[PDB]
């Protein structure tokens, strides 16, 4: 019931499937999918992978879980969730994050562990998938593949400095000091036309305070691909990764990395006349995991 | 002032009539003097606590009204 618009994802069903996969994953399944059953271990394969990982996550206190998508392919009940994850990055990733938080708090509660749930529910957990299929290069990504998980490998040529990214504006009313904080949604900030107070109403009382806004890290990394396959007469191509938050300042120049993330496209403004955008979209990649 | 303290006749003063009407009058200082019999309370810091409480609600410097947009105020039944 209740699939989201423009997608094939149902929140309840996807959360159910992800919880099922978390509860009942054993590495022997991946061994079966790898046709490596002759290497099946009695110890590690028996033990529940992600439950244990969530445990050491709880004791250590980390907030990020790295998920192998081929493990999702291994589990029969979540084979469809794999394709749902490729085709719909952001929605399914948020679903996974909520499910991780739910599983953490549930596991604490069920065992009645002395560890307090104050930190757990306040924390924000992130899921970082990887090993999501093949590479296919960048010459072979058609525009229909916008906002999908892609796997890229190459050499990190150049790394820009840290670029602050606005998260909350801090407009201040000059007249009645009505300092409202505006969160950014879908990269848009909406100015109060007049003073949001009813008693005080002065449109010119607003003057954004740059310094008291809350920002977030953003680093652009120039990656030159080294695809496993190269078409005839194709010189190497450079793509612009865009990392966020903790991944900033992680990848140094000269590192040979394999990166997975969301293949995005953004209009580029023709600066000849302001607020006029070119019809050709620039393509870049948001980064979720770096190996 | 002039709590029967004019000591002279007046024509357009309620305090001039206060003697003839016997209607009681005190001063605000005398009001506190009589309140000493009653002794009514004036009202019916932790800077670190203030800061980690402003962790919630955001900063407290907002309009003292029924609107904050940080909370869905009830409108319907
Ligand atoms: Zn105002």
């Amino acid at each position: 019931l209740r699939i989201i618009w423009g997608t094939n994802v149902s929140i309840q069903e996807c959360t159910t499937n992800f919880r099922n996969f978390l509860m009942s994953f054993k590495y022997k399944f991946r061994k079966i999918l790898d046709e490596r059953e002759e290497f099946i271990n009695n110890t590690t394969d028996e033990e529940l992978y992600y439950i244990k990982q969530l445990n050491e996550m709880r004791e250590l206190g980390t907030s990020n879980l790295n998920l192998d998508a081929r493990n999702l392919l291994a589990y029969k009940q979540t084979e469809d969730l794999y394709h749902q994850l490729l085709n719909y990055p952001q929605e399914v990733i948020s679903i996974m994050d909520q499910t991780i938080k739910d599983c953490m708090v549930s596991l604490i509660v069920d065992n009645n562990l002395d560890y307090d749930l104050d930190e757990i529910e306040t924390k924000f957990y992130k899921v970082r998938p990887y090993n999501v299929g093949s590479c296919k290069g960048m010459r072979e990504l058609n525009p229909n593949d916008i906002d999908k998980l892609i796997n890229l490998k190459g050499l990190v040529l150049r790394s820009t400095p840290v670029i602050p990214d606005m998260k909350v504006a801090f407009f201040k009313c000059n007249v009645c000091d009505h300092t409202m904080a505006v969160e950014i949604d879908r990269g848009v900030i909406q100015e109060p036309a007049r003073c949001e107070r009813i008693d005080c109403n002065e449109p010119n009382s607003m003057s954004l305070i740059h310094n008291r806004c809350s920002f977030a890290d953003k680093q652009v990394i120039k990656l030159q691909e080294t695809p496993d396959f190269v078409p005839d007469g194709q010189t190497p191509h450079s793509i612009s990764l865009c990392v966020y938050d903790e991944l900033v300042d992680s990848c140094r120049a000269g590192d040979r990395i394999e990166v997975t993330g969301t293949f995005r496209s953004i209009p580029i403004r023709a600066n000849s006349r302001q607020r006029v955008l070119k019809s050709l979209y620039k393509t870049y990649v948001d980064v979720v995991h770096v190996k | 002032r002039s709590v029967e303290n004019i000591y002279l006749l007046k024509d357009t003063d309620i305090l001039s009539r206060a003697k003839k009407n016997y209607m009681k009058v005190w001063s605000y200082e005398k009001a506190a003097r009589f309140l000493k019999n009653l002794d009514v309370d004036l009202d019916h810091p932790t800077l670190s606590n203030l800061l980690h409480n402003e962790k919630l609600y955001g900063p407290t410097d907002r309009d003292p009204r029924t609107k904050r947009d940080d909370i869905h105020y009830f409108k319907y039944p």
